[PDB]
């Protein structure tokens, strides 16, 4: 997490002491920070950036030893992701300021303010800093035999998610609903391969596109992600169904027999519980008879299987995205 | 997991006498780094396992160098020059290679001498058992080696077997020799109905059974 | 280095037991912690393992769900826990001190004893046993000291004093139905029984019972 | 073992300025110290060991060297890259079980053959490009496009057999005995057997047939080459 | 600019470390089979050779300290000393350069690049034997030809934007 915050450090000096009155009554002066003892604050969780300040601006001096010192920084702090509910996903990271060789007994640190300054915030139009307030922490470290006080800050960013959703959730959720447009496709058309490889690869190109910007950590799995994985899983059962489907509607007596179990089932049993009613038809020619019956045949396996999956689809996107929103 | 096993499961030997223990893999621990983690760790009786050899080959920093261990692939020998008395315990394998780590079966080694016939002696009940309402019936196998030991009841010429505790102790130190404290327990109308008790040892130092009875109607 | 472990715990079946290993005289946070279960009857079975300084954890197949570990790094310590305790994870669990792949177990812990049974703190029911009426008399006689009826352990049977330190066998306890029981035996010469003064001097250190009851010749 | 891999990365500690004659290094303690470590969530520590090494040869040489050994967790990987991959490889199969009169066969094992090439060009971008070893899963997808593009020649072959008629093509009566007679007995076919052009159209199902067993053995087998890994 | 060591004769010796950017022609002509000769051209600034002469300490590179990259292996490192005079100034300068030829290990792209591109010129003239009744000749032929591209392209973002070779 990159940020641009100004430290605001004060601190009591005995030896910067004067009576204005001597002086022309100059109660306070801007001093150069280099020539002064300050308070060597560093940022414990630091990751590819500065410990410390190192710009060292101007520090401004009082005439009862106070002294106030504002020095800007560009501070890249770790902070562990959490990325279930991506775009919606709210992030908890943290900065820990404390002093790095005097232990408590010669600095403490005093909470100024119990809350980041956000006056002059830069609104940045991709995170809302819902809450972040520096909290006191004192602890001892193995290196040393003294308490080490410090403050830890506690950024809670949320993501505004309407630019991820808009390029990310309506595609992928475009793409799904393609799903099982497959098993109503007639197997004539000589296209249900074409629709459901096209799915599938759609799908797996989205899965890459949202793997790039989510970490590549193994604590959680975005729910986006399990949602694509599982109807990834499920378009290639699709394509199976679909290759089988499609080898069944190009028998004939010539290639294949029907065996009569299947006859029974398929054309008398399975036919009715799905209310679909084959015509009355009679035709003389018995190849054309037996071609036809192993279309039919083709037509009831893809409309047990529609059924199957969009109960399975509708079940599984209820079972797994209402239980987060709740 | 990577099964581990160890033979033989005994391995008796006297003393001054070189002894070799088997370790078997069920796949090549071997390691991408160029060594195979095996480590030999024994155990005496009552205590924490102690290491003895790591890397097959290395020992362990303060044991002594009889101890020797070899091997490679997954055939992996101990090997002891003169064991004496403080060897005595249970030795275990253990693979640091493969996740997750597994322990061997255990080898417990023991020591062999000149057999010895066992000692078996009978007791009845006692008056407070009596008063309780039940029976307490147990014979002694005390002083016998090796471990080809076997105990049998026979009540009245009957043979009893349920109800029949088994009880052993480990070879001993001062004379190296085992026991057993098989017994079993009767009720009161069980007690004074059958009119013989009896338990049998069968052992290698005698292939005839010995016979050890009491009457109850005494 | 130096790892100690808590002392004996004793539960109802049903419930859940937290087993501390402390370590100290080295980097305790970055070692990891080896839980070994050796059940009394033979084998030792590597529960898992924790590394203090993170929160990783591995747990054997067997072992997974029944055992969780928990790492205090404040206090040099880690934590197993053990839930729904049943009679077969009655056993002796050892913490040691590994690092994969480099310097092996070689500091363990002393060995934290668990039981579980639904049984009470039963002090003894000590039933001395002596020779039976028909008996004969030979030079050299075994005596006998029964007990039974006792619970939780151990039991330090002995004579009087250490009145005869050899010849002793105190066979291991059992459960018969439901409370240990154990038997001893001791070797003295006939010709000195009527004479000499010999008790067993049975003690239950956890039901503070120190009972010395002799076998008054038959 | 991408991405089931472990990582020995060590930090060497030295001295740029004086030698062994001028300071001594020492460890305060083997190990480097996790007393506050964060852990990471994608990298696993297993062991930090710390040795001071010396060179015999020269004396002057001193350093202290830390191995971190790592070991990846799994998961995140293990789902968005082996489980696609796998998914897209049982798909090479199927073409052999897909009706020469569909048309879409082509369709099919050329969409397997991008799909495996693009996953093997990812893996390509996400290990490092050093020539010394190849991650199982990439030799895996390698072996399986080679398969693929196999399967792509015998679909071109089965369907030029299947599109022949006898008034442009004349079967020759060993094709007869072996792919209507010996062929699909083997293969439990058995023709109905209740014209010359469905004659065709069966012997370029029966090389399907035998193609789709030699699919199946071989990639069964594959496993071989994939179950190593884990 | 680590410390000098000094001795008591008055040499002065100086190992400060270097991480340089030098620019190399590259020649892709056998790639990914090629072998580099990148060199790295040193010299003193402004001393002339009149104030200045660079000797070799030794011809060859040192790599007792190297780490093995694992894709390039230096097959040759020579210093050479070659002395020329500058149309800026009147003084000859002498200088050092050393030529580094490294060679590829070519098992990555090897696997990555040539292998694909293989498999997919093997289906080159499949689309003519194909059968008319399929329907399918022209996906065939569009998906190599489409396939080529993309591996053109791809390799184009790899080799260098030169006209030479
Ligand atoms: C991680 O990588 C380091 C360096 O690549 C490995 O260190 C090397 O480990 C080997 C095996 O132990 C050492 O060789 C052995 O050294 C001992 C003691 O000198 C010697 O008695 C043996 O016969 C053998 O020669 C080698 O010296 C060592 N090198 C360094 C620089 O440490 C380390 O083993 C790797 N660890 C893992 C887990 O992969
Ligand atoms: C954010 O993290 C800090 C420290 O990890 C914790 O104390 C705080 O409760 C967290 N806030 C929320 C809203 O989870
Ligand atoms: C490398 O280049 C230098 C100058 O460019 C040349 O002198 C040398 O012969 C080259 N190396 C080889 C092996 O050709
Ligand atoms: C004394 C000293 O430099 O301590 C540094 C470590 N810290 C910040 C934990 C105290
Ligand atoms: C005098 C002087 O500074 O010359 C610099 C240019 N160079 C390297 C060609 C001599």
């Amino acid at each position: 997490m990159t940020t641009n915050v100004w430290v605001k450090q004060e601190w009591h000096d005995y030896k910067l002491r004067w009576d204005p009155a001597d002086y022309e009554n100059v109660t306070s002066i801007r001093i150069p920070s280099e020539l002064i003892w300050r308070p060597d604050i560093v940022l414990y969780n630091n990751a590819d950036g500065d410990f410390a300040v190192t710009h060292l601006t101007k520090a401004h001096l009082f005439h009862d030893g106070r002294v106030q010192w504002t020095p800007p920084a560009i501070y890249k702090s770790s902070c562990s992701i959490d990325v279930t509910f991506f775009p919606f996903d709210q992030q908890n990271c943290t900065m820990k300021f404390g002093s790095w060789t005097y232990d408590k007994a010669k600095i403490d640190l005093v909470n100024m303010h119990s809350r980041v300054d956000q006056l002059d915030f830069w609104e940045s139009g991709e995170w809302v800093i819902v809450d972040a307030v520096g909290t006191y922490n004192t602890r001892k470290y193995e290196c040393c035999a003294e308490i080490y006080p410090d403050i830890t800050y506690a950024f809670v960013i949320r993501r505004l998610p309407l630019f991820y959703t808009i390029n990310l959730i309506i595609p992928c959720l475009l793409i799904s609903c393609l799903t099982v447009l497959v098993f109503y496709l007639p197997s004539e058309c000589g296209e249900k391969i074409t629709l459901c490889i096209s799915v599938l690869l759609s799908l797996t190109v989205f899965l890459l596109l949202i793997t790039e910007i989510i970490p590549s950590t193994s604590l959680v799995i975005p729910l986006i992600g399990e949602y694509l994985l599982f109807t990834m899983i499920f378009v290639t059962l699709s394509i199976v169904i679909t290759v089988f489907v499609l080898n069944v509607h190009h028998r004939s007596p010539r290639t294949h027999t029907m065996p009569t179990w299947v006859r029974r089932v398929f054309l008398d049993i399975v036919p009715r519980l799905l209310l679909m009613k084959r015509p009355s038809v009679v035709d003389t020619d018995f190849e054309r008879s037996v071609k036809e019956d192993w279309k039919y045949v083709a037509m009831v396996i893809d409309r047990i299987f529609l059924w199957m999956f969009i109960i399975v689809c509708l079940l599984g996107t209820v079972g797994l995205f209402l239980p987060p929103w709740l | 997991d990577v099964l581990m096993t160890q033979t033989p499961l005994s391995l008796p030997v006297s003393l001054g006498d070189q002894a070799s223990i088997s370790c078997r893999s069920s796949q090549s621990i071997v390691h991408s780094n160029g060594n195979t983690y095996l480590e030999w760790y024994l155990q005496k009786p009552g205590q924490s396992p102690k290491l003895l050899i790591y890397k097959v080959s290395n020992r362990f920093s303060g044991v002594p160098d009889r101890f020797s261990g070899s091997g490679s692939g997954t055939d992996f020998t101990l090997k002891i020059s003169r064991v004496e008395a403080e060897d005595l315990g249970v030795y275990y394998c253990f693979q640091g290679s493969h996740v997750p780590w597994t322990f061997g079966g255990g080898t417990k080694l023991e020591i062999k001498r000149a057999d010895a016939a066992p000692t078996v002696s009978i007791f009845p009940p006692s008056s407070e058992q009596l008063t309780s309402g039940g029976a307490s019936v147990v014979c002694f196998l005390n002083n016998f080696y090796p471990k080809d030991i076997n105990v049998k009841w026979k009540i009245d010429g009957s043979e009893r077997q349920n109800g029949v505790l088994n009880s052993w102790t480990d070879q001993d130190s001062k004379d190296s020799t085992y026991s057993m404290s098989s017994t079993l327990t009767l009720t009161k109308d069980e007690y004074e109905r059958h009119n013989s008790y009896t338990c049998e040892a069968t052992h290698k130092t005698s292939t005839s059974p010995i016979v050890k009875s009491f009457n109850r109607n005494e | 280095v130096q790892l100690q472990q808590s002392g004996a715990e004793v539960m109802k079946p049903g419930a859940s037991v937290k087993i501390s290993c402390k370590g100290t005289g080295y980097t305790f946070s970055s070692y990891w912690i080896e839980w070994v279960k050796q059940r009394p009857g033979h084998g030792l079975e590597r529960i898992g393992e924790i590394l203090p300084g993170s929160g990783s954890t591995n747990y054997n197949e067997k072992f997974r769900g029944k055992a969780t570990f928990t790492a205090d790094k404040s206090s040099k310590t880690a934590y197993m826990q053990l839930s729904s305790l049943t009679s077969e994870d009655s056993a002796v669990y050892y913490c040691a001190r590994y690092l994969p792949y480099y310097y092996a177990m070689d500091y363990w812990g002393q060995g934290t004893s668990v039981t579980v049974s639904s049984a009470k703190t039963t002090p003894p029911s000590v039933y001395p046993l002596a020779p039976g009426s028909a008996a004969q008399t030979n030079s050299m006689v075994t005596l006998g000291c029964l007990v039974k009826g006792y619970f939780p352990e151990p039991v330090t049977v002995t004579w009087n004093s250490g009145s005869l330190s050899s010849g002793v066998h105190t066979f291991p306890a059992v459960l018969q139905s439901d409370l240990y029981t154990l038997s001893s035996s001791v070797t003295v010469p006939s010709s000195t029984w009527p004479s000499e003064t010999v008790t067993c001097n049975v003690a239950h250190p956890a039901s503070s019972t120190k009972v010395d009851k002799k076998i008054v010749p038959r | 073992h991408f991405p089931f891999d472990q990582q020995n990365c060590t930090m060497k500690f030295r001295s740029w300025t004086y030698d062994r004659t001028e300071i001594d290094l020492v460890l305060k303690s083997e190990v480097a110290s996790l007393d506050d470590f964060t852990p990471s969530g994608e990298w696993d520590i297993v062991a930090l060991p710390g040795r001071r090494n010396e060179n015999p040869d020269d004396s002057t040489y001193v350093d202290i060297t830390y191995d971190f050994i790592i070991r990846r967790k799994p998961l995140f990987y293990t789902i968005n890259l082996i489980i696609p991959c796998v998914l897209i490889t049982s798909l090479a199969i199927l073409v052999f079980y897909l009706p020469s009169d569909c048309g879409e066969k082509m369709t099919l094992c050329i969409s397997v053959l991008l799909a495996l090439t693009v996953f093997l060009l990812l893996i390509s971008k996400i290990v490092p490009p050093t020539s010394l070893d190849v991650p199982l899963v990439g030799k895996y997808l390698m072996f399986t496009m080679v398969l693929v593009t196999f399967s792509i020649v015998t679909s071109v072959c089965v369907l030029n057999v299947h599109h022949r008629s006898p008034t442009t093509h004349t079967m020759a009566p060993w094709v007869k005995v072996v792919f209507l007679e010996k062929l699909p007995a083997l293969l439990f076919m058995q023709q109905p057997r209740h014209s010359v052009s469905e004659d065709w159209k069966y012997v370029a199902m029966v090389i399907d047939r035998l193609f789709l067993w030699i699919f199946v053995f071989v990639c069964v087998f594959g496993t071989i080459g994939m179950f190593l890994q884990p």
